[PDB]
Parts: structure tokens; sequence; C-alpha cells
């Protein structure tokens, strides 16, 4: 059947290309016909990513309040809190660790944290990392030492503790010597170690 | 005859990329030839219905072609629409011309080629292709290409929506009509409407027309692409002529998008391929071709 005798975009292709360069109203329509904000594309990158390397305040707290993933990693293992520590964006990070970022998570490559990646040779480090060396030393601390699950996890071993996603889990000994990356911690009075990596400081959108 | 010669050029789907389909003389004369009569039984400024897919330039890369075919459909599953720059810089452009055409003569209503800048005897002389047609059959054969080329329509609209062309905007296009009156065969001008339908680009700095880097046509700014649309209540330019790293690539907003579809341009760069789909309801998605390049921790 031949061919010879109001266009749109795809909603995906969109919200990447708004949340780059900083259409807020166009991603906040984008979000509303697609139905997962933190859709990635054949390449890994999901709205939230080039909305942190865009340096798009407005975007990123939207799509953190809508619910995007902040600890989505992409195809080199980076998640958003390592993306807004390679950009030395504090404000980035503080809304990424005040809702949900795992801030002891590590790359796939090199296996490092966030922290380690925030750069010397660009402006605003100092205040970058300062933010992020206190964050990693108060969680199980800060909060009464309170911190949140961001994962469901199974115990390994019956030393460790089974827990939910969202469930607020109470860390009682930090520098343990015997297991540098699990924290001695309480749920529901029961006692068990717990992996760093699996916990935010606060928890996700839901 | 048809049948055989793209049979013949599928064959090397699952050969090792770089092998070549030697065709006779007198089938790719064929080829050049009936094509031609319909070029010009079509209008010049095309006007098509989506569902439809649109690919940039392939510059003799018939490999990534083949695959291009692979991963969007082979004629006829998918309706396609190529922007042009068939032939130069790639090893392969008398088998991706030569497929191209076939499928033009097969499925003329479900197929298209637009004219790029590289199909014109002048720049194609240049960049690859007589050396190609002489090393392979003779001149007598790209002279026939070139019979050929000068009869490709120059534009499309596709469901009144979507302008598409190789290069770009013109300051002389004014009026639809003024690319309807171009009278066929035609060689590309130096300068004028035709030229910088072919030629032009558009440039992120420039405010209303600028100088061209190529020492050939304009460049052309947002402002001008949104005055164009509004004008002719037009939504979306889709052009191509430029290397681009994601495949596709948006300018002035989402107005225009520039679409190439050779990875690895002649080996020099490192992008990736595009096409975009355009379904009837004219939501627009694109389709990449790209060259190859939590976990629980420990205890003690």
């Amino acid at each position: 059947r031949s061919v010879l005798r109001r266009a749109r975009l795809n909603p995906l292709v969109l919200l990447l290309d708004a949340a780059l360069t900083g259409e807020l109203e166009v991603v906040q329509q984008a979000v509303k016909e697609m139905n997962d904000p933190s859709q990635p594309n054949e390449e890994g990158i999901t709205a939230l990513h080039n909305a942190i390397c865009g340096a798009n305040y407005s975007i990123v707290d939207f799509l953190i309040t809508a619910g995007a993933n902040v600890n989505s990693p992409d195809s080199h293992g980076w998640t958003p809190l390592h993306c807004a520590a390679s950009c030395n964006d504090t404000v980035i990070c503080m809304a990424l660790v005040q809702h949900g970022a795992a801030i002891f998570a590590t790359t796939l490559s090199d296996g490092a944290t966030a922290f380690e990646k925030c750069d010397p040779y660009r402006e605003g480090y100092a205040d970058c990392a300062t933010y992020l060396a206190d964050v990693e030393q108060s969680m199980g601390l800060m909060n009464s030492g309170a911190v949140y699950a961001l994962w469901d996890y199974s115990a390994e071993f019956g030393d460790e503790l089974s827990f939910r996603e969202g469930e607020s889990v109470t860390v009682l000994r930090r520098d343990g010597p015997e297991e540098t990356d699990w924290w001695w911690a309480a749920l529901h009075g029961q006692e068990g170690y717990v992996p760093r990596n699996y916990f935010g400081l606060f928890p996700r959108v839901k | 005859n048809l049948d055989s010669i793209i049979g013949r050029l599928l064959e090397v789907q699952g050969s090792r990329p770089g092998k070549n389909v030697q065709l006779t003389e007198n089938e790719i004369r064929g080829l050049c030839l009936k094509s031609r009569e319909i070029f010009l039984s079509q209008p010049i400024l095309l006007e098509l219905e989506a569902p439809l897919k649109i690919c940039g330039d392939i510059h003799g890369q018939y490999y990534d072609l083949l695959r291009l075919f692979e991963y969007g459909g082979f004629p006829p599953e998918s309706n396609y629409l190529f922007l042009g720059d068939y032939v130069d810089r790639g090893k392969q452009s008398l088998e991706t011309i030569c497929l191209l055409l076939a499928y033009k003569i097969k499925y003329p209503e479900n197929f298209f080629l637009l004219r790029g800048n590289h199909e014109c005897a002048s720049i194609n002389r240049i960049y690859g292709f007589y050396d190609e047609c002489k090393r392979r059959y003779n001149i007598k054969l790209w002279k026939t290409f070139t019979d050929c080329f000068n009869c490709l329509p120059i534009a499309a609209i596709v469901d009144e929506k979507i302008f598409c062309c190789h290069g770009g905007l013109s300051p002389d296009l004014q009026s639809m009509e003024q690319i309807r009156r171009i009278m066929r065969p035609t060689d590309v001008p130096d300068q004028g409407l035709l030229c910088d339908l072919l030629w032009s680009d558009p440039d992120k700095d420039v405010q209303g027309w600028g100088e061209n880097d190529r020492g050939v046509s304009f460049t052309f700014g947002a402002e001008v692409v949104a005055k164009f649309l509004h004008k002719h209540d037009l939504d979306l330019i889709c052009r191509a002529h430029q290397v681009v790293e994601d495949g596709y690539e948006f300018f002035a907003k989402r107005q225009l998008v520039t679409l190439f579809s050779a990875p690895n341009y002649c080996g020099e760069f490192d992008n990736a391929g595009a096409m975009m789909s355009v379904d009837e309801t004219l939501m627009c998605s694109f389709q990449i071709l790209k060259p190859a390049d939590p976990i629980t921790p420990p205890r003690n």
C-alpha cells in the first residue's frame, strides 16, 4: 500500500533532552505521559544523570520528588551521587543524600565511592568533599544512629540481619574491627550485621 | 533481472565486512536508467505519509546499510526515505547505491531517495565515487550515475508536518512552489536555492543567516527555523549532512533534527548511526546503530 500522495517525539526522548537543557515544564509534561520517570534509553542514560551533568538543580529536585531511582547505576557503574561528586555539585549531593542516596555505594570499576570522585581540579571541591566526607562519617551517628534501608536483603549468615526496603535500622556498633564493610545494627529487637551499601541516610521517595 | 540483482547484493549479509559484489556493467546501467524514469515520474518535492523510516548519510558504507535494514526491517516490511549522500568516503559506494536503486525500482511507492551534496558530479568526482567506478568498471558508467543523480528529488514533506532535505534552509526559499518549479535533470549550482537546500547548515551562534565554513551556501540560526516552521505550518525539520556523535542531534529546542546513519564515519570518528521512525500518529523515535568501542560486600 503506497505512501506517495501535529508531530511529536518519543516521551523518553523529550525527557532526556529536556533534563539536559533545562526545560522544566517539558520534563513535567513528558513525566506525565510516560509510566516511569527513571526510564533509561539504549545507552543506559537516565533523566537524573543528564540533569546532574547539566547542573539543572530545578529538574533534579523535581525528578527526585517524582520518585526517580536515586541509586540506579549506569553502564559504567556510576550512580547519581557519583556524577554529582565528579562535578563538585554539593547542592545535588545534598538533594540525593537527603532523598535516599546510598552513601557507601561503589562503582563497578575500581569500586570507589562518591567522595573519592570529587575533582580537585574543578571549583567547589572543598565544599563538596567536606559534605560527602561528613555524610560518610555521620551514618550510624546522625539521627540517633538511625539509617534507612534502600533494598530488600535476605541474611546470608545467622549473625546477619534481614530487612525490607524502607525500614528504619539503628546502627549500634560502627567501627567494628572484625568487619569494616558491615555494621552491627538493631531492627525490631533483633541484632545482626548489615551491609553499609544497602542503606541511605534518608528513605527513598515512594 | 531485478530479483537476481537484489539477491546477489544481499548474499554477503553473512560475510566478513568488505567483500565486494561485482555486478555486470549492463546490470548497473539498467538500475540507473530504470530508476531515473521513476524519479522524473514522481514529484521533485515528495509528499509522503507515515509510517516511514528516515535515514541520513550512508557514504558507501554498505555493510552498515545492511545492518540498518537488518535492524529497521528490510523493504517492504518498513518504508524508507533516505536524505542523500549514498556514495563517497566509504569503500563500497557502488554496492550501496545499487541496492538503494534496486529497492527503489522494486518498491517505488514505499522507498524514497533524496539528493545529497555528494550526488553531484563535481563532488563525487573528488571524494571517491569516480575512483571506485574507474577501478571496478569504467568512466562511462560514472557518467551514467551522474545522469541518474541529476534526476533525484530534492525534498520531502511527511504528512504536511515534517520537512526533509539533505542540507537545510535557504534565504531564497519563500514558497514551496520554488522547489516544485525546479526542472530536472539539473546539476547543483554554485549558489542559490538548490545549492542551499543541499549544502546549508544550522548554527547555534548565528542570528539569522551567516557564512558557512565550507565555503559554500550559508548557516542559519534558531530564529530562522522557528520563523520557517510557523510560516509553513510545519512541526519539524529533518536533515542530515553533518556528523553527529549520537547519530541524531537536536537544534532550536527540538524544531530540527540532524540524522547521520554511517557509524565510525570513514574510520576517523567514533560516532553512532541513527534512523528516525515515524508512526501513523507522527510520533518520532530513534533507533541507534552503534559500532563496538547491589553486590553485597565480602565478610571477614
